[PDB]
C-alpha cells in the first residue's frame, strides 16, 4: 500500500494559451499571486508521495532554477525532484516512451496531466483502487469524475460524454462535440460490442474532466507495445474499450464533491472564483504553505496578506484577494477581482470581476471589466476593456486606449494584434 | 365516513392540545364530496410554497369553481343540503391541515353572502350575480391592498439599502422584485433559510430568476452576518387583539438580533387578518405537523441517506418535536405597513371594530 | 368531469375456447371466476358513477347477460355497438366515433387485465402531476432473446422512447434532440407494458383534424415530439407521457402467457 | 454479383450521413439523386444534396441502410434477358429508363 511515486506531465498544453507561454513555463505562472506547480505538488503530498519526477522541455533552466529555491530540495522531504530532460516537442506517448527507456516504474504509479488542485481525500480512492484490482488480473488504470452544476452550458472545449456502468463504474463510450459552440454536429453515438455484457447502460454527459491517474506496470509496456497512441484519452480509453488486449478493466471513480482541472482561460476564473470562496474543504490561502506567505483571513470572503494598505472610503463588493506590498488610493469600486503582490493601484478605478497579476500598475481614472493583466503589464491613464481580454508579458499600455470585447494581447517581444512595446493598437507602434 | 385513530411516533409529555396527526393515502369516503376540495387537501398537506398570503386566494378560487360547478336538486332548495357540505369540507380541510385566521374570514363571509339572499331565486341569475360579486371582493380587498402596500413600501425605502430577509410571504417576495426591476436602486438582498419548510431557498431562486446580488445564510449564522447593513424584514401571518405578533417559525430570534444591534424590524400585514381570539403564547393554538419533515440530513428535500437516525416508534423515551407558527414579542417590531398606509402594531384592534 | 371507459373485444392471436359464437373472451373462467371481475373490484375501489363500455359488431347481448348475472358493483353501466369496426383498428376508431358524450377526463382500461397494485394512488398521480399522457411497467419472470424497447428518466419520471420490435431496425435508433434534452436516459429491457392509461380533456380537437392513431399503442402516445423545428400548433405544459416503474405482480395477455397465468393463481 | 461497394458509414446519428455514396454512384454507373429518391420512397425522410455527401434527417444506421442497399441492386440494377455487369444511367420523359452497356436495352426503373 504504501512507497509511490509520482510522474507529472508538465509543460504539455504550451499554444492552447494563446497570448502567454513563449518565453516563461507554463505551469511557472501563479493562480492567485503564487506559482501552480506548489498546488499540485500540495496534492501529490496529500495523496501519498514517495518520489518526484516532472516532465521539462520547453524553458526547462527556469524549472530547474525553481526546483533549488523550492522547498522540497531540502533534505527534510520525504520526496525529492529529479527532472526529465527531453528532445523539444513530443506527444504523451513518445514521452512515455522515454521514460520506459530510462526505467523507474514499479508498482502501482501516479501519472498527473497538467495541473489539479481538488479537496477530496486520496486515500480511500487508494483503497478502492487495490481493492478493484485484486479482483481481476488484467486490471489498467483509474479515472476521476466528479459531478457537474446540473446542466452543461459553459463546457464546449471539453464536453465528453460517459456512458457508465453502476455496479462495476467502468466506461463505455468516449466522444467530443463542438455542438453548443458552433450547431454542425450533433450526434450521439454507441458501440453494439459491450452490449450484452453490461445491461444496466446509464449514458451521461454531465461529468467534469480531472484528467489524475492511478496506473499499473502494464500502461507504460502498452505504450511500448502500440506505438500509434500518441493521446491518452481520444484514443487509449477507446481502444482499451474495442479490445486491443481482451479481457481488460479500466476504472471510473464517481465523486459528489468539486474536481475541475486547467484547461483554458474562462475555465481557469471559474477556478479561481471557486478557490476565493468555500468550495475547496480545506483548500485555503490564510494556512500559508509557501512559509513566505502571511495571508489573513476577514469577513465577507476578503483575504488580506500583511503590509496591505488600503485608503479610506472605498466600497467593495463581494470576493476579494490583496497581495503583499500593495498602495490603493481612494474612491475605487473593487467587484470579485483579485489583486497582485506589490501593486500600485491609484485613484477613482471601478473594478468589476476581474483578475490582476503579479506587480501591475493601474492608472487612474481607468475601468477593467472581466479582463486579465499578466505580470509586469501596467495599465495607464483612461482605459476602458471589455469582457475576456487577455494581456501578455511586460505590455506597457500608455495612455488613452479602448479595446473593445475578446481582443488577445500578445506576451513575446506575431500573428496576433496588439505588441509588447509602447500603446496597443490603435495607432501603428510595435516591432 | 372517512377514517380515524392511528397516529405515527410518540405523543410526547409537553405541548398536546392541537391536531397533529388522517388521510395521507385515501381509502374509502363518502361518494358524494367533490374531487377539488381533496386534491386542495392533498396539495396543502404536502405542500412548501404557500405562506399566509396565497392559501386563501386559491381557497376563493376553489369556492368560485364549486359555485360555478354547483347545480340545484329538483326537490330541495338551493339551502338544504349546501350547509352540511360546507361543513364537511371543512371538517376534511382540518383534518388534512388546521383553519387559518384568514380561511375563518373567508368562511365568515360566505355564511354573510348565504344570508343575504333568501332561498327564492332561480340558480342561473343569482349565481352569475354570485360569482362577480365574490370577483370583485377579491379585487377589492386582496389585491388592491397588497398594490397600496408596494406603493407605501416604495416611498419609505431610502439610498443605500442592505437587507436581511425570511419566509415565502409572496408580499415580500413582489417588493423585492419591484426594488430590482422598477426602482433600480442599490438593493442588496439576504436571505434566512427554515427547516421545516424550504421558504429561503425559494426565495433564493425566485432572487435569481430577476437577477439580484444575493447572500445566502441561516438561522445559527448570524453573529458574523452584520460585521452597513440596515433594514431587516419579516412576513407575518395574523395579528390578534393583544398586538403580538403571531407569525411563522423563524422570525422573532431574527427581531430579537436586531434590536440588540441597533436597527429595527419592520413587517407587512394585510387589512382582513386580525382575529378577535386572544392568546399570548404558542402554547394556546400551534400549527404541529408529523416528524417526517425533520428526517433529511441537510442538502436538499429529496436524498434519502441512511446515516444515524430513521426510527421514532421503536426508541425508548424519545420525543422529537417541532413547531411552524409562532408569537414574536409586541415591542420588538415597530413598523406596520397595513391598508391605512402606515401605523404601530400596539393599535392591535382598530381595524377590526371598523370592518 | 369524470368518467372510466372499459374496451371489450374478441381473441385472435391465442392458439386454443374462443372459436364458439356462444362463448366470447369477455366471459372465460380462469379458476373458477370470470376475468373481468378484477376490472369490476377495481372500478369498485376506485369510486365511480357513470362508466361506459365499447363493444365490436360481434356479441351484442352476452357481454350484457355476463354483466348482469352473477355479480359487487352496483352502478349504472351502458354498453354501445357501433358498426364500423372490422378488427383488421380495435379502439382507437370507436374513441374517434364517440366524442359528444364526453366531459372532461377519462380512464381507458381494456378487458384483459390481472391486478394485485394498490388503485387510487395511479389516478392520484394523474390528478397530481398534470400531464396529458400516463403509463406503467412491470418486469417479466426471474424464475426459471429479444423482446421490445423501453426508455426511463427520473430523478418527474418521463417516457422518452416506446417503439416495439416487431419491424425492428438491426441497430439502436434514437434522436440526438431527444438526447442533448434530458442528458441522462436509461436504456430498459426487462419492462413490459400493462394497458393502463389515464388521458386529460386536450386530447378530443386533434383526433378530427388529422387521424393517425395505430394500434392504440403505435402512434396513440407517440406524437408527442417537439423537437428541431416544430410545425403543428397545440391546443390550449409540454406535450409529454409520463412513465411509473412498480413491483408487484400485475400483467397483459397477448400472446404465449395465459397458462403462466393459471400457475400464479395456483400457490 | 460482386458489385456491391462497401459503405463507409459511421453511426454518428440524429442525421443520416452517407459520404461514401460517390463511390457507389460511381462504380454501379448512377446518378446520386435516384438513390436518395428510393430512400425517401423507401422510408419517410427529408434532406438536401450536398456535393459527395448526404445530409438525411434520421438515425439511420449501417445494417438497415445496408439492406436498403441491397434490395435496391436486386430490382433496380439486375436485367432480364440478359444479365450483365455494366449498366448506365440515362434520364429518359420525366420517369427514369436505364441502358445496359453491353446490349443496348430499356428497363423499367421504378419498382
Amino acid at each position: 500500500e504504501d512507497r509511490l511515486q509520482a510522474v507529472v506531465l508538465t509543460d504539455s498544453y504550451e499554444t492552447r494559451f494563446m497570448p502567454l507561454t513563449a518565453v516563461k513555463p507554463r505551469c511557472l505562472l501563479p493562480l492567485a499571486n503564487v506559482p501552480l506547480i506548489e498546488y499540485t505538488l500540495e496534492f501529490l503530498a496529500k495523496a501519498g508521495v514517495h518520489e518526484v519526477f516532472l516532465i521539462c522541455s520547453s524553458h526547462a533552466n527556469q524549472i530547474n532554477d525553481y526546483i533549488e529555491n523550492s522547498k522540497w530540495n531540502l533534505p527534510w522531504s520525504p520526496f525529492k525532484i529529479t527532472t526529465i530532460m527531453s528532445p523539444e516537442a513530443r506527444c504523451t506517448g513518445d514521452v512515455m516512451r522515454d521514460l520506459d527507456n530510462r526505467g523507474i516504474i514499479t508498482g502501482d504509479f501516479i501519472l498527473v496531466s497538467g495541473d489539479v488542485l481538488t479537496n477530496i481525500d486520496f486515500s480511500k480512492m487508494l483503497e478502492f483502487h487495490k481493492k478493484m484490482h485484486l479482483q481481476d488480473k488484467d486490471h489498467i488504470s483509474t479515472m476521476c469524475l466528479s459531478k457537474a452544476s446540473t446542466y452543461p452550458k459553459t463546457r464546449t472545449i471539453e464536453p465528453a460524454a460517459f456512458v457508465l456502468d453502476k455496479s462495476t463504474s467502468r466506461c463505455i463510450y468516449y466522444q467530443d462535440l463542438p455542438l453548443p459552440s458552433s450547431r454542425e454536429k450533433t450526434s450521439i453515438q454507441i458501440d453494439p460490442e459491450l452490449l450484452d455484457n453490461v445491461d444496466e447502460f446509464v449514458i451521461r454527459n454531465d461529468l467534469i474532466d480531472c484528467r489524475i491517474d492511478i496506473c499499473t506496470s502494464h500502461v507504460p509496456l502498452i505504450f511500448q507495445e502500440n506505438f500509434d497512441y500518441q493521446s491518452l484519452r481520444t484514443d487509449f480509453v477507446k481502444g482499451v474499450i474495442s479490445s486491443d488486449i481482451l479481457g481488460k478493466h479500466i476504472y471510473a471513480y464517481l465523486t459528489d464533491e468539486y474536481a475541475v482541472r486547467v484547461e483554458s482561460w474562462q475555465t481557469y476564473d471559474t477556478i479561481s472564483q471557486d478557490f476565493l470562496g468555500r468550495w475547496c474543504y480545506p483548500l485555503v490561502l490564510d494556512s500559508n504553505i509557501q512559509d513566505d506567505q502571511t495571508y489573513s483571513y476577514e469577513s465577507r470572503h476578503i483575504y488580506k496578506e500583511k503590509d496591505v494598505v488600503l485608503a479610506q472610503s472605498c466600497k467593495i463588493g463581494k470576493c476579494t484577494a490583496i497581495g503583499s506590498g500593495t498602495k490603493i488610493g481612494e474612491g475605487t469600486k473593487i467587484e470579485n477581482s483579485v489583486i497582485g503582490r506589490n501593486c500600485q493601484i491609484g485613484e477613482n478605478i471601478r473594478i468589476k470581476n476581474s483578475f490582476i497579476w503579479d506587480d501591475c500598475i493601474i492608472g487612474n481614472n481607468s475601468i477593467i471589466d472581466h479582463s486579465l493583466i499578466a505580470s509586469n503589464a501596467t495599465l495607464g491613464s483612461n482605459v476602458r476593456l471589455n469582457d475576456g481580454c487577455i494581456i501578455g508579458f511586460n505590455v506597457k499600455i500608455d495612455d488613452n486606449m479602448d479595446l473593445d470585447r475578446n481582443t488577445k494581447i500578445s506576451a513575446s517581444p506575431q500573428d496576433l494584434d496588439d505588441q509588447t512595446l509602447a500603446v496597443s493598437i490603435v495607432g501603428d507602434k510595435g516591432v | 365516513p372517512g377514517i380515524s385513530s392511528v397516529i405515527p411516533t410518540v405523543l410526547e409529555q409537553s405541548f398536546d392540545n392541537s391536531s397533529l396527526i388522517s388521510v395521507k393515502e385515501l381509502l374509502l369516503n363518502k361518494d358524494l364530496i367533490h374531487p377539488s376540495i381533496l386534491l386542495l387537501t392533498s396539495h396543502l398537506a404536502h405542500y412548501k410554497i404557500v405562506g399566509s398570503i396565497p392559501r386563501c386566494i386559491a381557497m376563493l378560487e376553489v369556492f368560485q369553481i364549486v359555485i360555478k360547478d354547483y347545480q340545484t336538486p329538483k326537490g330541495t332548495t338551493l339551502s338544504r343540503n349546501l350547509t352540511s357540505y360546507l361543513s364537511h369540507q371543512i371538517d376534511l380541510l382540518k383534518k388534512a391541515r388546521p383553519l387559518s385566521v384568514t380561511m375563518g374570514n373567508a368562511i365568515r363571509w360566505l355564511k354573510q353572502e348565504i344570508s343575504l339572499i333568501d332561498p327564492s331565486t332561480p340558480d342561473k341569475a343569482a349565481k352569475k350575480d354570485l360569482c362577480e360579486k365574490i370577483g370583485q371582493f377579491a379585487k377589492e380587498k386582496i389585491e388592491l391592498a397588497d398594490q397600496l402596500i408596494i406603493d407605501n413600501a416604495s416611498t419609505q425605502i431610502e439610498e443605500s439599502t442592505t437587507i436581511v430577509t425570511y419566509g415565502s410571504s409572496k408580499v415580500l417576495t413582489e417588493l423585492l422584485l419591484h426594488n430590482a426591476i422598477s426602482l433600480k436602486k442599490n438593493i442588496k438582498v439576504i436571505v434566512v433559510d427554515s427547516r421545516p419548510l424550504f421558504e429561503g431557498r425559494k426565495m433564493a431562486e425566485t432572487l435569481r430568476n430577476a437577477g439580484v446580488n444575493v447572500m445566502y445564510a441561516l438561522i445559527t449564522s448570524l453573529d458574523t452576518i452584520f460585521n452597513d447593513v440596515d433594514y431587516v424584514f419579516l412576513g407575518a401571518h395574523s395579528i390578534l387583539s393583544n398586538g403580538f405578533l403571531y407569525s411563522r417559525a423563524g422570525t422573532a430570534m431574527l427581531a430579537m438580533s436586531a434590536k440588540r444591534r441597533n436597527i429595527p424590524v419592520l413587517v407587512c400585514c394585510e387589512s382582513l387578518k386580525f382575529s378577535q381570539r386572544v392568546q399570548l403564547d404558542s402554547v394556546t393554538f400551534n400549527e404541529l405537523a408529523d416528524p417526517n419533515d425533520l428526517v433529511n440530513i441537510d442538502y436538499e428535500n429529496p436524498v434519502e441517506r441512511r446515516g444515524n437516525k430513521g426510527a421514532l416508534l421503536n426508541q425508548f423515551i424519545k420525543e422529537r418535536k417541532f413547531e411552524k407558527k409562532k408569537l414574536a414579542m409586541e415591542n420588538k417590531p415597530k413598523g406596520n405597513k397595513i391598508g391605512g398606509k402606515k401605523g404601530s402594531e400596539g393599535e392591535s384592534k382598530d381595524a377590526s371594530n371598523e370592518e | 368531469s369524470i368518467q372510466a371507459f372499459v374496451f371489450c373485444g374478441k381473441g385472435s392471436n391465442l392458439a386454443p375456447m374462443q372459436h364458439s359464437t356462444r362463448l366470447p373472451k369477455a366471459l372465460l373462467p380462469i379458476g373458477n371466476r370470470p376475468m373481468i371481475e378484477y376490472v369490476l373490484d377495481w372500478c369498485d375501489q376506485a369510486d365511480f358513477k357513470e362508466i361506459s363500455v365499447v363493444a365490436p359488431v360481434d356479441e351484442i347481448e352476452l357481454i350484457e347477460s355476463g354483466l348482469t348475472s352473477f355479480l359487487n358493483s352496483n352502478h349504472s353501466h351502458h354498453l354501445q355497438d357501433p358498426k364500423k369496426i372490422n378488427f383488421i383498428s380495435t379502439g382507437e376508431s370507436l374513441q374517434k366515433e364517440l366524442l359528444p358524450r364526453i366531459n372532461g377526463d377519462f380512464v381507458i382500461l381494456p378487458c384483459d387485465f390481472v391486478t394485485d397494485i394498490p388503485p387510487q394512488v395511479l389516478v392520484d398521480q394523474f390528478r397530481n402531476r398534470d400531464d396529458n399522457n400516463l403509463a406503467m411497467t412491470i418486469y417479466y419472470k426471474n424464475s426459471l432473446k429479444q423482446q421490445q424497447f423501453f426508455t426511463v428518466y427520473s430523478e418527474i419520471l418521463l417516457d422518452v422512447y416506446s417503439q416495439r420490435d416487431v419491424t425492428k431496425t438491426k441497430y439502436l435508433q434514437i434522436r440526438s434532440h431527444l438526447l442533448w434534452n434530458y442528458p441522462n436516459l436509461t436504456v430498459s429491457t426487462k419492462l413490459l407494458n400493462s394497458f393502463i392509461y389515464f388521458c386529460s380533456f386536450e386530447l378530443c380537437q386533434l383526433l378530427k383534424l388529422g387521424p393517425q392513431s395505430m394500434s392504440r399503442q403505435a402512434s396513440f402516445k407517440d406524437p408527442f415530439t417537439g423537437n428541431q423545428q416544430q410545425q403543428n400548433p397545440p391546443t390550449t405544459i409540454f406535450i409529454l407521457p409520463n412513465e411509473t416503474l412498480f413491483i408487484r405482480a400485475n400483467n397483459l395477455n397477448a400472446y404465449m402467457d395465459a397458462n403462466r397465468f393459471v400457475l400464479k393463481i395456483k400457490s | 454479383k460482386f458489385r456491391i461497394p462497401p459503405p463507409v458509414c459511421l453511426r454518428d446519428g440524429k442525421k443520416t450521413i452517407f459520404s461514401n455514396i460517390q463511390d457507389i454512384a460511381e462504380k454501379l454507373h448512377r446518378s446520386p439523386e435516384h438513390l436518395i429518391q428510393y430512400l425517401f420512397a423507401e422510408l419517410g425522410t427529408s434532406g438536401s444534396v450536398d456535393g459527395k455527401r448526404l445530409v438525411i434527417k434520421g438515425k439511420f444506421q449501417s445494417k438497415q441502410m445496408e439492406n436498403v442497399l441491397r434490395r435496391y441492386i436486386l430490382e433496380y440494377v439486375t436485367c432480364k434477358t440478359c444479365k450483365s455487369i455494366n449498366t448506365e444511367l440515362k434520364r429518359e420523359n420525366r420517369l427514369f429508363f436505364m441502358v445496359c452497356k453491353s446490349c443496348g436495352s430499356t428497363r423499367s426503373v421504378s419498382s
